[PDB]
RNA sequence: CACACCGCCCGUCGCUCCUACCGAUUGAGUGUUCCGGUGAAUUAUUCGGACCGUUUUGUGGCCCGAAAUGGGAAGUUUUGUGAACCUUAACACUUAGAGGAAGGAGAAGUCGUAACAAGGUUUCCGUAGGUGAACCUGCGGAAGGAUCAUU
RNA sequence: AACCUGGUUGAUCCUGCCAGUAGUCAUAUGCUUGUCUUAAAGAUUAAGCCAUGCAUGUCUAAGUAUAAGCUUUUAUACGGCUAAACUGCGAAUGGCUCAUUAAAACAGUUAUAGUUUAUUUGAUGGUCUACAUGGAUAACCGUGGUAAUUCUAUGGCUAAUACCUGCGCACAGUGUUUAUUAGAUACAGAACCAAGGUGAUUCAUAGUAACCGAACGGAUCGCGCUGCGACGGAUCAUUCAAGUUUCUGACCUAUCAGCUUUCGACGGUACUGUAAUGGACUACCGUGGCAGUGACGGGUAACGGGGAAUUAGGGUUCGAUUCCGGAGAGGGAGCCUGAGAAACGGCUACCACAUCUAAGGAAGGCAGCAGGCGCGCAAAUUACCCAAUCCUGAUUCAGGGAGGUAGUGACAAGAAAUAACAACCUGGAGUGAUUGGAUGAUAGGAAUCCAAACCCCUUUCAGAGUAACAAUUGGAGGGCAAGUCUGGUGCCAGCAGCCGCGGUAAUUCCAGCUCCAAUAGCGUAUAUUAAAGUUGUUGCAGUUAAAAAGCUCGUAGUUGGAUUUCUGCUGGAAGGCCAAUUCUAGCAUCCUUCUGGACUUUUACUUUGAGAAAAUUAGAGUGUUUCAAGCAGGCUUGUCGCCUUGAAUACUCAGCAUGGAAUAAUAAGA
């Protein structure tokens, strides 16, 4: 199969490297799992030791952080928006760790109406007591949330996981990548 | 496969032909009753055993761990086996011992000194067809080598006719015959 | 290859059980609370040392009766590990054996008093916390007592029980405590503690020093703490792990063989 | 040179045998890995859904309408792993060859006489030209010379 | 035993090789062969090819019994005992071989904060019809197909520790996935308001906010309000491991000097993939990396090491082969199951061989144990058994060509028969078949040994007088010990390792006689070691014998002048011997931060110490009858036997640590 051994190719001084031995099942590799947006499907990989390593193979959805807030939330993916290694995994809408995407918006904007009451566009005092305790939101995160979206990075290996999670775009991150985004237009 | 150690008793010398070691070798044979060259090197490898042993040790140090350890331990065979005497215990003495200090020491010669054998190769014969008590036990073998405290001790076996059992074979013949 | 080796081979043994050459092409392969090259299996005490059995053969009729115990719990498997400061317990004859190191650096089963035998010592390999935020020590053993003493450190011993799971008596790891080797160049070699040198990066030893006023090094993982500053908690082999010379022991065993 | 100058001994040429060399044949055969081509089996994946059952009603007083939805066969899509075979080339190793031209061996032949004495033109070196053959001569060296030496 | 003799000449002294000599626990081979102990043996070339049989199976009170089986005890769910079959576990160990393979493997030495781990050992844990959930499958019965096999279809029943579901406090556990807070530490405090653990971490662990079902929280079994243990399975250690990984190390070759790269070469960022780390792999980006200290390539009649042979020291050659790694199962490649395999006494495919076929098809892998063909100079029985040694299993009980015992066996190692003694010519103790009377080779018992035979060791009835129970193998000019002997042959036949014998008197041929050397062994051939100071570090030689570049410059390489706290007196602890020799404190202006380590430029060097498997090797102890060996034994009318029994110890460049005043590098120049 997939060799992941040393044993072929150079060595350091550009001489082909002697071999006597047959491929061993614990150099082992395997097919990439280059899954994508659709409904759920997944698939268990048995691995070394017994373990199960479950491939993700399409994925819907997704549990998110928001960092400053301390609060996450299950949601929706709509589509993958940039990433560092490959255009070409923009291209198809291509989940893999360290890209961003774009994500519903509609559960933190509920939960700000709730807990805050500020809101974007008996308890009461728990309201104020929240506010007090953590609302101004940044200019940015202000017209992004107009849209009706948020911007992400996948945090989580899907592949090893069998599962999308990431954190939610702030501050220097975020005025990052809206540069590069702005830069291919 | 199988786990036994071996090795060889005796090794043949460097020149075959010399008249200077060959008549001084045959004198051992004369003196002791030998029945071929081989017993004569096997005494001549047995010494350079011992003497190099002593060579090793003696170039060192008096007060040296090694030297009085493994010196004393060399000094004790020798007045066991009865090779050097008791009044020089210095290791220096080792290396004035020859083949002729061997020799005397082995059962052909150890049974003519005691002298119920009458001549060196009657000595031999003795030894061989199981007469001759030493210790406990009876002895078949003239290369047997004798350790000082049990010297005394040989005598003819309890067994056999000498010792005063039944007369062999040849004295039955004679004696229901007649 | 491929897997774990189920023989081992005579020869290939460890020396300090002392099985010979002939008689055998394998030998008896002990996994337990111990190593294999730090301990000794339960076939060779019976047959080769305490000399009860005579074949491989009759320890399986000996110890399928239910009469060997360790540490107070019967072990069926004649090939288990039995290692250092183990409790072995037999009911008929109601006499046990405690195993410590001899001096010339082997296994035998030191015989001891029905009170003693209840105890054992353990020093501890290091100190962890468990789920719950419960703390726990782990031992040479294997064992893994848990809610010590706050006291208790990495490298020194604690006298178990036995009868019940709990510890008893702590240790501590200071200058001025005796100290068995249990491993290496001096094992079977008991002696105060003068010093531990650092080394900040791998490999702690420690100098310590014999009744007889002899000086000798170890390193941390071999020094094994008995008890305090003179005296011990246990009881001792014969010479109390002196380990006197070569030509003393010359000059003693020739001296003994003349009767 | 010592069989002692009727000494020793050099080279061509002739004859017989043995060993290697060059050699046209775009020589010959075996083995190796290089790009390229075709490409078995198969992990993963894509759709696929022989007939197995969970509820849901239908309907004959547990059979057959069917609709939802777990299991999962054959076949199939695209990838990767990739044996095997073939074309070309190079490298490696054996091997044939008309003719050419070496060396040594015979055991005695033919033609000289080169060297060893000032060997009858002292010997020898480097280089060049010439001649049946040893060899000869030109130019510059060396004594290992036949002179350690004379206003 | 640190060794030397013959051969260039008419003769001498040299250089110098050739020949002789000895060893091999190295093969082959010739002739000879009485005994007992131990015992290598299809490696060398063909990792060429294989008929037949065998080498992996396994059951406890304790997973599942309606055999239409057995067995005498007679049980309204199930008396026990059990074939068969399902389930579990093993089959990845062991055994065999050496074709690959040259910083690869392996060796010693690190690391795993970069990870998986059946089992063993010890821990932990109520938080989600609960007097019990579901429907199929063998064996079995009925029944066929095919020429044929460890091929199997259709039909009918029935099980589970098989398979799959699945309530539960005494919103709400543990785990997974992401975000994220704490995880303190050189010093004391004052005023104001709204405490695990490392040398070291993002470690252990707790907390907060959510995520998924794809994993645990026992629908199991035996003996006996209540004990014991069998099995299952999760996380965390533990153990048996394994995978990577740091540093240093190898034979010949330069008639191999420049290799590597757009298709990963060296590095960077971010994925992916893995049990995890990585150009391991993919995108973009930089232009690197190795080499004259030998890169890259070629050769090996090359698996590596522990080791073996070799009689000063230093070395040279060998290591297929008892142990530890490694690789392979005709050639390559792929893969399932499982804790673990890229498995071959498992499967799929191609290639190369080859078996049966009724011609449609089916099955095969002896570098396992015997055995055969073939290659060769070159190598054993198609034997008996698990009794010892260990291993696997549901296991006190079953199985094992692993392993052991016997047969073949002058590969080898050890011991030692083939005579000894008398009386009756040479006389300065030896001979003289002249008679003479005094232990096993052998053949058969006995007991012992043995799993069953057998051998050894004991004791037995027979058992040598040309001791016919008969010792041979190479030599007799020199080297080389031993005949100017006697016949035959006549540069013939032949000898002859080298020098040389033979042409009609041969100290060498072919014989006889006698003598010499080794001896149950001895000769020959090939390779190898010493001799070889003829490869020379120790340790050669270079005017004329073999050999100083025609001559200067010159980079690495090698080697480099002198010089920087020396002397003196007073102690202290030891110390050998009828005060010397070690080591150490002070005082001549000699640190300190503390209560052993920090500073003294840095190493090499030397010393002591750590850690490093045994076997082998040296070696302590010990009458295996001696001995090669082996690791045993030795005392003793005593019986919980004793010697609180022995089986010591050394040995194993680079790496880690340490005392030290020289020597030599190296650094520098408040």
């Amino acid at each position: 199969g997939i060799s992941r051994d040393r044993r072929h190719k150079h060595r350091r001084t550009g001489g082909r490297m002697p071999v006597h031995q047959k491929k061993r099942k614990f150099e082992l590799g395997r097919p990439p799992a280059m899954t994508k947006l659709g409904p759920k499907r997944v698939r268990p990989v048995r691995c070394r030791g017994g373990n199960m390593k479950y491939r993700a193979l399409r994925l819907d959805t997704g549990n998110y952080s928001w960092s400053s807030q301390k609060i996450a939330k299950k949601t929706r993916l709509l589509g993958v928006v940039y990433n560092a290694s490959n255009n070409e995994l923009v291209r198809t809408n291509t989940l893999v760790k360290n890209s961003i995407v774009a994500i519903d918006a509609t559960p933190f904007k509920a939960w700000f109406r709730s807990f805050y009451g500020l809101d974007l566009g008996h308890t009461l005092c728990l309201q104020n007591k929240h506010r007090q305790q953590g609302p101004k939101l940044d200019p940015l995160l202000e017209e992004q949330f107009n849209t009706g979206r948020l911007l992400a990075c996948i945090s989580s290996r899907p592949g090893q996981s069998g599962r999308a999670d990431g954190y939610i775009l702030e501050g220097e991150e975020l005025m990052f990548y809206k540069r590069k985004m702005d830069k291919k237009k | 496969k199988s786990y036994r150690t071996y090795s060889k008793t005796a090794r043949s010398p460097k020149r075959p032909f010399e008249k200077e070691r060959l008549d001084q070798e045959m004198k051992l044979l004369g003196e002791y009753g030998l029945k071929n060259k081989r017993e004569v090197w096997r005494v001549q490898y047995a010494l350079a055993k011992i003497r190099s042993a002593a060579r090793e040790l003696l170039t060192l140090e008096e007060k040296d761990p090694r030297r009085v350890f493994q010196g004393t331990a060399l000094l004790r065979r020798m007045v066991r086996l009865g090779l050097l005497g008791e009044s020089e215990q210095k290791l220096d003495y080792v290396l004035g011992l020859t083949v002729a200090k061997f020799l005397e020491r082995r059962l052909q010669t150890k049974v003519f000194k005691l002298g119920l054998a009458k001549s060196i190769h009657h000595a031999r014969v003795l030894i061989r067809q199981r007469h001759i008590r030493v210790g406990k036990h009876i002895v078949d073998i003239p290369s047997f080598m004798v350790r000082v405290d049990s010297e005394k001790h040989v005598d003819y076996a309890i067994t056999s006719p000498f010792g005063g059992g039944r007369p062999g074979r040849v004295k039955r013949r004679s004696l229901k015959g007649g | 290859a491929r897997g774990p080796r189920k023989h081992l081979k005579r020869i290939a043994a460890p020396h300090h059980w002392m099985l010979d050459k002939l008689t055998g092409h394998y030998a008896p392969r002990p996994p337990g609370p111990h190593k294999l090259r730090e301990s000794a299996p339960l076939v060779v005490l019976l047959r080769n040392r305490l000399r009860y059995a005579l074949t491989y053969r009759e320890v399986m009729m000996i110890v399928m009766q239910r009469l060997i115990k360790v540490d107070n719990k019967v072990r069926t498997d004649q090939c288990y590990p039995a290692g250092f400061m183990d409790v072995i317990s037999i009911e008929k004859t109601k006499e046990n054996f405690r195993m410590l190191f001899d001096t010339k650096g082997r296994f035998v089963p030191h015989p001891i008093r029905e009170e003693e035998a209840s105890y054992k010592l353990c020093r501890v390999k290091k100190v962890v916390v468990g789920p719950k935020g419960v703390p726990a020590l782990i031992t040479h053993d294997g064992r893994t007592m848990r809610y010590p003493h706050p006291s208790i450190k990495a490298h020194d011993c604690i006298r178990l029980d036995l009868n019940t799971g709990k510890i008893v008596d702590t240790l501590k790891f200071e200058a001025g405590n005796m100290a068995m080797v249990t491993g290496g160049h001096n094992v079977g070699r008991v002696g105060v503690i003068v010093h531990r040198e650092r080394h900040l990066g791998g490999f702690d030893i420690i100098h310590l020093r014999d009744a007889k006023n002899n000086e000798f090094a170890t390193r941390i993982s071999n020094v094994f703490v008995i008890g305090k500053g003179e005296k011990a908690w246990i009881s001792l082999p014969k010479e109390k792990g002196i380990r006197l010379s070569i030509m003393e022991n010359r000059q003693v065993l020739l001296k003994k063989q003349q009767m």
